């Protein structure tokens, strides 16, 4: 399976933005345990969302995961400069994880 | 509190083997699963495999089955990844990442990554 994510998205501070995660094999369901991970400059990775919509302890409340249509989605409500990073989604396919290509989110200040 | 410590880098020769370590602190090591991920410039992330530290049970991405060996040392709460017969395609940043299997199913805490450079 191939996991696809938008390549790059640009937003401005205070806007609402949504990132998607699509599966090659069909609809993303709750059986794929969609994970959202963030990579900040300096190879700094932090887990945001796991099991489709469970937010990790310490993640600001403006991050929310859900299933929109036939895709896993990460919504950032009121984007901040600190949110400029690369967001990777990962899908579980019965015996292995497949990571998407990542989305470079630019917050224009 | 939770910390995954990985050494900074490994400079090795083509055809050698390396052993990567990921030392866990601040939580009960056997209660969370440990995964290994590879990052190459512009090629996104690749899942290598995972290990359940309590039983030693592994699961690998079929592409890394003949290349990687995952083990743990429970007393020192360290996870290891051995990579054999290295080539240039093996030069990457390798991360260890904890996965909350019994809880909420996220990759919550990540090590800082070890940069492996395969060069002559
Ligand atoms: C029970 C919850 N299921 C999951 O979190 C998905 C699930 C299952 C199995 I078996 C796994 O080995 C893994 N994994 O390796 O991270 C994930």
């Amino acid at each position: 399976a191939v996991v696809t994510q938008e390549s790059a998205l640009t937003t401005s501070p205070g806007e609402t933005v949504t990132l998607t995660c699509r599966s090659s094999t069909g609809a993303v369901t709750t059986s794929n345990y969609a994970n959202w991970v963030q990579e900040k400059p300096d190879h700094l990775f932090t887990g945001l969302i796991g099991g489709t919509n469970n937010r990790a302890p310490g993640v600001p409340a403006r991050f929310s995961g859900s299933l929109i249509g036939n895709k896993a989605a990460l919504t950032i409500t009121g984007a901040q400069t600190e949110d400029e990073a690369i967001y990777f989604c990962a899908l579980w396919y019965s015996n292995h994880w497949v990571f998407g290509g990542g989305t470079k989110l630019t917050v224009l200040e | 509190q939770v910390q995954l410590q990985q050494p900074g880098a490994e400079l090795v020769k083509p055809g050698a083997s390396v052993k990567l370590s990921c030392k866990a602190s601040g939580y009960t090591f056997t209660s969370y699963w440990m995964h290994w991920v590879k990052q190459r410039p512009g090629r996104g992330l690749e899942w290598i495999g995972r290990i359940d530290p309590n039983s030693g049970g592994t699961k690998y991405n079929e592409k890394f089955k003949s290349k990687a060996t995952l083990t743990v040392d429970k007393p020192s709460s360290t996870a290891y990844m051995q990579l054999s017969s290295l080539t240039s395609e093996d030069s990457a940043v390798y991360y260890c990442a904890r996965y909350d299997y019994y809880g909420s199913s996220y990759f919550d805490y990540w090590g800082q990554g070890t940069t492996v450079t395969v060069s002559s």
